């Protein structure tokens, strides 16, 4: 897969398109999209590890995390590969979304395809808050919005 | 890093002395995980990150010459899980749920509600692309360059999986097994309901042989990685040509 | 810690809410380990070094009545085994093996070397004393009162195993199985083997009902705790109501 | 078991006769005799773990440690169960031995009966000498003379 997409929704008005693409074998991603329906400042933004949405966010279950990490921001060496870390929505609730990062990839152990991208209610603290639930979520809280992501033309 | 598998290669061996050599050759390097050696079989499996090249010059280094014959890993795994639920504009929902029972055997089973009753098509397309509801996913999966076919046709699009009927309620349940498809090639492309028959390639209409024919189509979901009923096996005991391994089911 | 065993208690549950507090009133006290509840049984089974009065007193605080119905632990453990080695004075040497087969069967088997040919007593002894040769050991072993038998016969000396035959260069090879005998029962005694014949109560002298008149003593040794061939279980794996034992023969 | 009874021997000069005592259930066990035929000076003094002497310290095993512990004195909390320290062997080369100990035991679970007391070359150096050798025997290393610990009258 060179290319993927997610088409993120929920209950409430957020909704939004993610584009992913990588280049080369084990190179980076690119992330780019948008999405309207939010509240103003920041959110948090985490491949979880399945896709499986028969029962939300209890059965797509937790950041997507094949090598048993705690939580941190994309920058960080300790985290999970689910962890994007924030997306900035503005004054009229658009978050034009837009990163790059080489731990997720669309192939390999690190496959993202197949799995539930989802746009959180807080912010990603991104494993800094110092408890419990700062290294396992990054206290953003509830889901927003989400959608599995998919191959793309 | 470099990932570990167990190889083996063939030494002549016959006294305990020359045994005692081949372990010396492999004892503590450098990313060898466990050795064993068979006497009877003349045989040394390597439980090692290393390449053949390399592990076969470190026991060929004593003055031995060390055939390969196999390469694998004793790892287990479990057979693989898929959902896609179908959403779509208006009345049509459902939930279709796969299972890799064999490497050549796949199983698909669900429920679709709100249907014209009758038969309707049911395609797994080579896209899970949602943007423009479910005309964005693209043809057919179709690998091997196939013409349109129905289930019981050798030749056919790997997606194409038929009908399904709809009930008095507008309501469709089906099981049904394919040994095309499989859960691993599909995870991330989609599955699409159709508005009404798919012909099967069977209709001498212009889209028999490449849709069959099968309308609209009404809802669409990714196929989705789900987690299975059970956990990764895990090792608990080895021995020489001996494992033991617990497989425990989900928590909830 | 050590004396951890599994408490069964038998309560009246109806309600998964009452199953709720039952494991409520345990969750996380101090020194209970694992808690496990049977409702169809309507039974707690309880893995902790605490005793059966405090636990029945934490289940009963809720107000509940918690009538005791088993103890056990599911510790596995190996038939035990022994070694006597017989030296003194003169010429005799031996080497002599107990294994407790079942509980109930002891197998003795071993090797006794420069003896005057023919038929010579063997029996256990009341004490492992090898301060003045073979004569501080005691009497037979006869913890029951009994007078002194053959191996045939239920009134014996437990001690009592009869006679073993020296062939022609002198050496006694023997396996014999007795019921009385038990290793665990003596460790720490003493094994001696005889100048001559063990008449087996029946020869009308005086010392028949209490030596079977065996003669001298040769050679002794004290019956000693022995590694037996296989390590201790060790547990692998558990969950409820089963558990996985691993045992392996020890290397060297 | 009350009273219990040693008898050391081997194949060079050392011999000697050592007896134990207990009169409470897990009380303290005394422990006296006499070793003759010893270079002057300290010798270790262990309990090892079996009594089958058929192949030699090989198979008498280990020093006697039923609760997985480093090697260490008498006095240590730190210790093997078999642990008896040193002795004082004189200008003779006779040791005459007296000793109090109550962690052995002639019952339970620290039960000495039926495993084999052992009188060792050099000096037990109490774990203190630190290295890998001195936490398994405290480098007093080969066996000069053994028995089996039997019950006594
Ligand atoms: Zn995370
Ligand atoms: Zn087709
Ligand atoms: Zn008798
Ligand atoms: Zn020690």
């Amino acid at each position: 897969a060179t290319k993927a997409v997610c088409v993120l929704k929920g209950d409430g008005p957020v909704q939004g398109i993610i584009n992913f693409e990588q280049k080369e074998s084990n190179g980076p991603v690119k992330v780019w999209g948008s999405i309207k329906g939010l509240t103003e400042g920041l959110h948090g933004f985490h491949v979880h590890e399945f896709g499986d949405n028969t029962a939300g966010a209890t059965s797509a279950g937790p950041h997507f995390n094949p090598l048993s990490r705690k939580h941190g921001g994309p920058k960080d060496e300790e985290r999970h590969v689910g962890d994007l870390g924030n997306v900035t929505a503005d004054k009229d609730g658009v978050a034009d979304v837009s990163i790059e990062d080489s731990v997720i990839s669309l192939s390999g152990d690190h496959c993202i395809i197949g799995r539930t991208l989802v746009v959180h209610e807080k912010a990603d603290d991104l494993g800094k808050g110092g408890n419990e639930e700062s290294t396992k979520t990054g206290n953003a809280g509830s889901r927003l919005a989400a959608g599995v992501i998919g191959i793309a033309q | 890093q470099g990932t570990l598998c167990t190889l083996e290669f063939a030494v002549q061996m016959t006294s305990q002395s020359s045994v005692d050599a081949v372990r010396k050759s492999l004892q503590g390097v450098a990313g060898v995980q466990d050795v064993e050696v068979h006497l009877e079989d003349q045989m040394v499996l390597v439980h090692t990150t290393l390449p053949s090249q390399e592990v076969q010059a470190l026991l060929e280094g004593t003055g031995r010459q060390a055939v390969l014959k196999g390469m694998g890993s004793g790892q287990l795994q479990n057979l693989g899980a898929a959902v896609a639920i179908l959403g779509g504009p208006g009345t049509v929902q459902g939930v279709v749920r796969f299972l890799q029972l064999t490497p050549e055997r796949c199983l698909i089973e669900g429920t679709i509600d709100g249907l014209e009753p009758g038969l309707h098509g049911l395609h797994v397309h080579q896209y899970g692309d949602l943007t423009n509801n479910c005309n964005s996913c693209g043809n057919h999966f179709n690998p091997d360059g196939a013409s349109h076919g129905g289930p019981q046709d050798s030749d056919r699009h790997r997606g194409d999986l038929g009908n399904v009927r709809a009930d008095a309620d507008g309501r469709a349940i089906f099981r049904m097994e394919d040994e095309q498809l499989k859960v691993w090639d599909v995870i991330g492309r989609s599955l699409i309901i159709d508005e009404g028959e798919d012909d099967l390639g069977r209709g001498g209409h212009p889209l028999s042989k490449i849709t069959g024919n099968s309308g609209e189509r009404l809802a669409c979901g990714i196929i989705a990685r789900s987690a299975g009923l059970f956990q990764n096996p895990k090792q608990i005991c080895s021995c020489d040509g001996l494992t033991i391994w617990e497989e425990r089911g989900r928590p909830i």
